[PDB]
């Protein structure tokens, strides 16, 4: 069952109060009575390691996703500063992703503004998904959203996207026929074998995993997810795997965009 | 000299007869049941009867005394298949190949073609069986 806790960072700028638990967004209203950060179902020594930026591993990769967004590798020299300046520049975005693109009207997750760019305008072949350039780049964008609200909007154009996402999280896909709402929906609190159930957020994404000893995007962990159903599993950026992004990221709605979580 | 996931009857989830024709060997039943890629039986229910397993779920009820609440028949279609005793639970089949979607080859995330392996073999299933009807008192 989940802590009773509170998450303020301790940062090099002041304080940052993480709301880790809160109402659910109206959709959730008959499902769960609160929705919970994961941060809440891990034990003190791991919840210790987000307390402060000092002691997070992740930070390490913020750092290096921001060495990478100074560093002329472009074709010609190129780089995320020579347009956008500070990173600073992408302030809100994390809190509000994934989302229907206002100019082209798709369906983004980060990963595809960063290899839009990286493509069109740094002549590069694009990066993979799960590459360590990509885990460190939207590790260091994450962090411009760090205490805002999440707040994915999932009417209007959204929606049919949003209401695909919410078929594969109720599929209850492989061999053992789970849907992610069976563990993450119907028992959260509970122990499976030696892991404490968690609601399955993905408002502390990207995350430091304790076990890989590095950062894990939610398009990977999804994979695994249904991987470990016994089931055939999608790519990570799949069209499908974006929808259950956006459906997912919705399911915590009004909970704070972590910056970078650590789990086990 | 099985009956194949496809031939079992269940009638009100209870199986009659052995999927194998031979006995259950209890004493393999507990390996099997705390065993990761075997039933795995310890990751959802407590066992009270075995102390040594460690970080036993709370997904369900322990298993102890399991072996008053059903019968052999009961319990053998339990096993086999719980979903044909308890519509739509979270305990999946261990003696079933098809009917799914997106079935997978093992852990690799790649397609498996249907009918799969099932999760447990058929004397597995019995020796499982074996050691839940000790389960008493
Ligand atoms: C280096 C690898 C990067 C990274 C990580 C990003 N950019 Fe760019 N970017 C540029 C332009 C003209 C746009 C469109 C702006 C608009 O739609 O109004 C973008 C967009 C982005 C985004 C999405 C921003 C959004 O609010 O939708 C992101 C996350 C992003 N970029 C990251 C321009 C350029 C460049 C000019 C040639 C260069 C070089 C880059 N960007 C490099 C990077
Ligand atoms: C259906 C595809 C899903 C999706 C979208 C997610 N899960 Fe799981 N999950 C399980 C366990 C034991 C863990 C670790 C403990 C925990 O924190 O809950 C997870 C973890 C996650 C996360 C990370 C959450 C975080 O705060 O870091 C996410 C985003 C996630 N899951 C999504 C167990 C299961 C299952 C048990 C058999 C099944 C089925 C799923 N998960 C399915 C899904
Ligand atoms: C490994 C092979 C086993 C064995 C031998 C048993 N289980 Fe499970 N089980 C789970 C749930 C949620 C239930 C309750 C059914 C419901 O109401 O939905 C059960 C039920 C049982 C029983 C009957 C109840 C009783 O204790 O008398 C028995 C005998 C039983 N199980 C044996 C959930 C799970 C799992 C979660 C994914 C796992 C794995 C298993 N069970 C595995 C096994
Ligand atoms: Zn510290
Ligand atoms: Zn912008
Ligand atoms: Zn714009
Ligand atoms: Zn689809």
């Amino acid at each position: 069952d989940p802590v009773e806790d509170g998450l303020v960072i301790e940062t090099d700028s002041g304080p940052v109060e993480i709301v880790t638990k809160t109402a659910p967004p109206a959709f959730l209203a008959d499902t769960f009575d609160t929705i919970y950060s994961g941060w809440h179902f891990r034990d003190d020594s791991t919840r210790d390691l987000e307390r402060d930026d000092f002691d997070n591993p992740a930070m390490v990769f913020v750092d290096r996703g921001l060495d990478k967004w100074n560093a002329a590798m472009g074709v010609n020299g190129e780089s995320c500063a020579s347009c956008h300046q500070g990173p600073e520049s992408m302030a809100g975005l994390r809190a509000v992703m994934p989302r229907v693109d206002e100019h082209t009207g798709k369906l983004m997750i980060m990963e595809d503004y960063v290899n839009a760019c990286v493509t069109e305008r740094m002549g590069l072949e694009k990066w993979g998904v799960t590459s360590d350039n990509m885990k460190d780049m939207l590790s260091l964008i994450s962090l411009q959203s760090r205490g805002m609200a999440v707040n994915v909007k999932i009417d209007g154009p959204a929606a049919p996207y949003w209401e695909h996402g919410k078929e594969i999280y109720y599929t209850r896909y492989g061999q053992l026929e789970m849907s992610c709402a069976n563990c993450h929906e119907d028992n959260a609190g509970n122990m499976i074998r030696a892991d404490h159930l968690s609601q399955g957020q993905i408002n502390g994404f990207p995350t430091y995993r304790l076990k890989d000893s590095g950062m894990v995007t939610a398009q990977h962990r999804f994979v695994g997810c249904v991987r470990d159903t016994r089931a055939e599993t999608f790519k990570a950026g799949s069209d499908d795997f974006k929808a259950l992004e956006l459906y997912v990221a919705s399911r915590g709605n009004g909970l704070s965009v972590e910056g970078v979580s650590v789990r086990h | 000299c099985e009956t194949a996931p496809k031939e079992v009857v269940y009638v009100e989830g209870a199986v009659e007869a052995s999927l194998t024709g031979a006995p259950g060997n209890p004493e393999e039943g507990v390996r099997i049941m705390t065993t990761n890629a075997l039933g795995n039986c310890v990751a959802c229910h407590q066992i009270g009867a075995l102390p040594d397993v460690e970080f036993p779920g709370t997904i369900a009820p322990p298993l102890d005394g399991a072996g008053d609440r059903w019968t052999e028949a009961q319990l053998r279609g339990i096993v086999a298949n719980a979903k044909m005793t308890f519509e739509g639970t979270f305990m999946p089949a261990f003696y079933k190949v098809d009917g799914f979607v997106r079935p997978g080859d093992g852990f690799s995330g790649k397609a498996g073609a249907e009918p799969l392996a099932p999760i447990l073999n058929a004397q597995q299933i019995e020796d499982v069986v074996a050691f839940l009807v000790t389960l008493k008192e």
